[PDB]
RNA sequence: CCUUCUCAAACAUUCUGUUUGGUAGUGAGUGAUACUCUUUGGAGUUAACUUGAAAUUGCCUUAAA
């Protein structure tokens, strides 16, 4: 629940929250069953998705370790099954 | 080429076909009737398969519910036959790996013992119904421009509002109750979707793909089952997980 | 808007249908 | 060059069909790997060592052990490569055979034949008792090389090619 | 290069019992005995025999390229 500012414009959602100095900025789309442009490589953001991937992984490892907890935190079936959200 | 043995191959697939699903019929014979004098039983299951294997029986006696399908290739020698032809024809499932929604209730259920070797059958979940539909859909429309033998993809709010202004809908997923807790008639949301489209659970003919692809033919040979007995319940699965995967 | 201050705007601006700010974008 | 009678019997061999029908069978049969060996012996190994056997059941591969095979006679169809790297290897099965009676088959290639077996090669790959399942595919199978190959193809033995 | 109808209700509570149902074949030929039939139309049924799944002319496309 820290978080500072939000964003909105044509394209998704601009979410922006802080941790201790640096500062994020990111974004979630408006979905929908929206083909791909079936031309721009994955490849390279295949890699990016392998380290960076990692890079949130560990983050979120340490990170769980902030206060103390379960890292990753489990989830309950029923919810994913029904909501498969954030709930 | 032919390749002779091909040839009779086919023949004997087809043939399996047919003699069930005409046994079959008269099974719909004497269950459309309650002609019965001598025969197997009167009353239907659904075969409900889950996972090391749980099995169990019920059956439907309906009561409306919708069955979710996943159309996958099947058994792989056969021409299809008329009925099971047609069947499908309005289920359009033919140019496979369609899936679709089916509401079922006791009109529609024993017609499915047509369908049963074809598509992989199960009730599905919200966040399949959801999530299914929220990678995936096309619309065909007109206008503005576009004679339009095109089919569009889902997002313009115009056409969701606009078509379902009949049914006074914005919104697809008011149609989520029109489907998850199944609205009126269910029927035009469906129609409407023009439904689906999946991507294979595996590519094929690579390298590793092939590993991949010998295991699915394990697998899927066997939780796939049938009696043929014209008597046969119907096969139900958990498809939740599937379509975590295929969608 | 509620965090672009923090400050629970009233229902007086809400209340649909009447106008809401119309993005007021964080920057 | 013209070339003796004895050899040009091979370059004579089974066709698409009857070879593919051969492997539809022996494909059942691969003499079992090695890692195989180490998992059941290993899975056994764990059981007798805290908490009945049919006989087992493969294609018998070994060149002595082919030709040990016949002479007495044992086997059913041997199965034969048209290449042998000391191709004198081989020349003496398509007549011994004959004189004993024994269904052999020339089928071409001995990485085709090695590849059954878990091996590079063999140019030689025999059965002669079988499972009672296919046992009527064999006395078939059999039935074909004789009618395919054997049949027709006496004139091979005279003929030097070329 | 195909893979086979491997279960039902009912009844009575007994580590099982009771009861009614549910099953169309590879073909070829041996055949002495009957049943039954109906106007010659010979139809369905009667012991039990041989057999290399043997032979001759009974009006959907990802299991691609």
């Amino acid at each position: 629940r820290l978080v500072r500012k939000v964003f909105v414009s044509i394209k998704g959602v601009y979410y922006q929250a802080n941790i201790k100095g640096e500062e994020v900025r990111w974004l979630v789309p408006f979905k929908f069953p929206e083909n791909i442009p079936s031309d721009v490589d994955f490849r390279i953001m295949l890699t990016f998705l392998e380290f960076y991937s990692t890079l949130l992984h560990f983050v979120l490892y340490k990170l769980y370790t902030d206060s103390g907890l379960i890292y990753p935190p489990k989830l309950d079936l029923k919810k994913d099954k029904i909501i498969s959200g954030l709930s | 080429f032919v390749r002779a043995e091909s040839i009779v191959a086919k023949t004997l697939a087809t043939s399996r076909e047919k003699e069930r699903i005409k046994r079959v019929s008269i099974l719909e014979d004497k269950k459309a009737k309650n002609e019965t004098q001598h025969i197997a039983s009167g009353k239907d299951f659904i075969l409900k398969i889950t996972e090391g294997l749980i099995r169990e029986k019920t059956t439907y006696d309906g009561k409306p519910a919708l069955l979710f399908i996943v159309r996958v290739r099947g058994p792989l020698a056969v021409n299809i036959p008329n009925k099971a032809f047609k069947i499908l024809s309005l289920l359009r499932l033919v140019e496979t790996n369609t899936g679709v929604f089916v509401k079922l209730t006791k009109n529609v259920y024993p017609l499915l013992k047509v369908i049963a070797p074809y598509v992989v059958i199960g009730k599905p979940s919200l966040s399949s119904i959801r999530s299914l539909i929220q990678k995936r859909g096309r619309i065909i429309y007109k206008g503005e421009n576009e004679a339009e033998p095109h089919e569009i993809v889902l997002n313009d709010n115009n056409i969701v509002e606009e078509q379902l202004g009949d049914h006074g809908i914005i919104c697809v997923e008011d149609i989520i109750h029109e489907i998850a807790t199944m609205g009126e008639s269910f029927s035009v949301c469906n129609f409407f979707l023009q439904p689906f489209k999946l991507n294979r659970e595996v590519s094929g003919f690579g390298s590793l793909n092939r590993l991949r692809k010998i295991k699915q033919r394990e697998a899927e040979s066997r939780t796939r089952q049938f009696s043929n007995a014209a008597t046969a319940p119907v096969i139900e699965v958990d498809i939740d997980s599937l379509l975590a995967k295929l969608n | 808007d509620c965090i672009n201050k923090g400050e629970l705007v009233p229902a007086n601006k809400y209340l649909p249908g009447e106008a809401l700010p119309p993005h007021l974008s964080p920057w | 060059l013209k070339v003796p009678p004895t050899i040009a019997q091979f370059q004579y061999t089974l066709d698409r069909n009857t070879a593919a029908e051969t492997f539809k069978l022996f494909n059942k049969y691969r003499p079992e790997t090695a890692a195989e060996k180490k998992e059941r012996l290993t899975k056994e190994a764990a059981a007798v060592a805290e908490g009945a056997s049919p006989k087992p059941y493969a294609v018998k591969y070994g060149l002595n052990h082919v030709v040990a095979l016949i002479e007495n006679k044992k086997a059913k169809l041997v199965l034969i490569a048209n290449d042998v790297d000391p191709i004198e290897l081989v020349v003496f099965l398509p007549a011994l055979c004959k004189k004993m009676g024994v269904p052999y088959a020339i089928v071409k290639g001995k990485a085709r034949l090695g590849t059954l077996v878990n091996q590079k090669t063999s140019a030689v790959a025999a059965l002669t008792e079988v499972r009672a399942e296919d046992e009527a595919a064999l006395a078939k199978l059999v039935s074909t090389i004789d009618a395919n190959f054997a049949d027709k193809y006496d004139e091979v033995k005279k003929h030097w090619g070329g």
